[PDB]
């Protein structure tokens, strides 16, 4: 079922269809593969996200209750002291089945998170208290980003896949073995013409054959 | 990209300030920002959100991960949803002074449907 | 006899070929794709086969008793090339062991450096056969070196930079002219698999 040809090319035609078919049995499966996955990891973050949703306002009521043991605001110095980085993110590599994902670790750095805010003698040590549950909070936190963007990346090449094997069973294979069977039509109909050409070459040579034997007897 | 290291925070001054304290954040001189937007209740409108979200996002190379809490994302609600990319990592932060729902997610619409 | 068939279209559907096919012990067919690319002399190593390969080893033997066996290996090694051919093309190289792009990268160096060759030129217009045996061992030797290497654990991505003009040097090992004599192109061979068996065991530290 396209532009038909009518030559001896059906090999070509017969090796097209075993790549296609073996193109489409490999793709078929290469799909669970990652379906797999994409089942595991829909569980992974639903599961933890109503448990980080209740932890993180557990922390901030940790800190909250702390806020105010030395009766004062600690907020306008934060905002203005912080000025080194501590909890920033890797890009972690991790082909899963042949497919790149760039992960986040966690780049802990606990060696500084902000400089001269403790010690001014009434609040120091108490935010040293709630602050390591925030430390942990937020590596915690950044494994939930690690899932999201694994399973972003993940639906999207499970769908390319699955619409590129609906496309190659529905609209190649069908008009393949149509043209398949077109040209084994044309060959059996130029075979016929021959057989035909070489009866009638017989018939002509049988009776003049007959005509000379029969004139021949006298 | 390797430039995927800040984080971003649209968030209220509680959970802002504990966030800094940690040693998520800092202050860029080099264009006098912070790695936040810091959030004031019935004092900051909407327009400002997607404004600091569209420079965050698209504007900044420097952010891997967005928090931002369910009121804010609220004002942007919209605009959270239109957007879907994984390079900024968006997330809805649980918020302070509001018990968050893990069900207004803009990510996890996406995930209520094919289980 | 050395015959010569012109193959009609379909050069295994045409009588002639069909009727040739029966009585001869040799053949060497043609591809389109190799002459497509310019690639010369363009013979098909698929379909053609040497039925008086087992009678020579009587002469092999009393010359060069290591030949058959690298044939053979030869032979596997493009096989292979092809087998995994179209996998790799209907999904893409990304899930390649570091085991298997070593048999891509040294089939596609074989088809390159030793199956190609032009007459037109001086030093090769007519290989002699122990260059051809020294060339072959050559090949075979720096892939089992790569196989081992990759056996005693190092990412080949970088075992490749790090080895470099060993690869190099087997690329242009086809320029040894004969008229160099027979020794003077023997101690350079020599030489030649020396140096590529030491630049392979250092670089695995």
């Amino acid at each position: 079922e396209q532009v038909f040809p009518t030559r001896m090319t059906l090999g070509l035609m017969k090796t097209k269809l075993k790549g296609a078919n073996q193109g489409y049995s490999l793709l078929k499966r290469k799909s669970e593969a990652l379906t797999k996955r994409f089942r595991d990891i829909t569980k992974r973050i639903d599961d933890a996200k109503q448990k980080m949703g209740r932890v993180m306002q557990t922390a901030a009521f940790s800190l909250a209750e702390v806020s105010y043991a030395t009766g004062e605001n600690i907020g306008y110095q934060v905002q203005e002291s912080v000025s080194t980085a501590r909890f920033k993110v890797r890009a972690r590599q991790e082909n899963v089945s042949g497919v790149y994902l760039s992960q986040f670790e966690s780049y802990i750095d606990p060696e500084i998170n902000d400089f001269r805010l403790t010690g001014l003698g009434r609040g120091g040590q108490q935010v040293q208290r709630a602050k390591e549950i925030y430390s942990r909070a937020v590596e915690t936190l950044v494994e939930l980003a690690s899932l999201q963007t694994a399973f972003i990346i993940l639906d999207e090449v499970i769908k390319v896949t699955n619409r590129r094997v609906n496309a190659i069973e529905h609209v190649i294979i069908p008009r393949t073995e149509n043209t398949i069977a077109y040209i084994n039509s044309e060959l059996d109909e130029l075979d016929r013409e021959e057989f035909y050409r070489l009866k009638k070459v017989q018939e002509k040579k049988q009776n003049e054959t007959a005509k000379l034997d029969a004139e021949m007897k006298l | 990209a390797e430039k995927r290291t800040l984080i971003a925070v649209i968030a209220d001054e509680d959970t802002t300030t504990g966030l800094l304290l940690a040693g998520i954040g800092q202050i860029t001189p080099e264009t006098q920002e912070k790695n936040f937007f810091v959030y004031q209740e019935g004092k900051t409108t909407k327009e400002e959100i997607t404004d600091k979200f569209n420079h965050f996002t698209e504007e900044r190379d420097d952010i891997a991960i967005l928090l931002i809490n369910q009121h804010i994302a609220e004002n942007i609600r919209a605009r959270v949803d239109s957007f879907t990319n994984a390079f900024p990592a968006i997330l809805e932060i649980p918020s302070k002074d509001h018990p968050y729902d893990p069900e207004k997610d803009s990510v996890l619409k996406r995930v209520r449907k094919l289980f | 006899i050395v015959a010569a068939v012109s193959p009609a279209g379909g050069d295994f559907s045409d009588p002639v070929t069909t009727a040739t096919l029966g009585i001869t012990q040799v053949f060497w067919g043609l591809d389109k794709k190799l002459a497509q690319r310019k690639h010369f002399p363009s013979i098909n190593t698929s379909v053609s086969y040497s039925k008086y390969t087992n009678v020579l080893n009587k002469f092999y033997d009393s010359n060069y008793p290591e030949f058959p066996v690298l044939r053979d290996r030869m032979k596997e090694i493009l096989s292979n090339a092809e087998e995994l051919e179209q996998v790799v093309q209907l999904v893409g190289k990304s899930a390649l062991s570091d085991s298997d792009k070593i048999t891509l990268d040294v089939a596609t160096l074989i088809k390159e450096d030793f199956l190609q060759q032009n007459g037109y030129s001086t030093y090769d217009a007519f290989c002699p056969i122990w260059k051809t045996f020294d060339m072959m061992r050559a090949f075979i030797s720096y892939h089992d070196e790569a196989q081992k290497a990759v056996a005693n654990g190092a990412n080949w991505s970088k075992l490749a930079d790090s080895t470099g003009d060993v690869k190099h040097a087997v690329s242009s090992s086809k320029f040894f002219e004969p008229s160099r004599g027979e020794k003077e192109v023997h101690g350079e061979f020599e030489k030649l698999l020396s140096t590529m068996q030491e630049r392979f065991a250092e670089s695995t530290d």
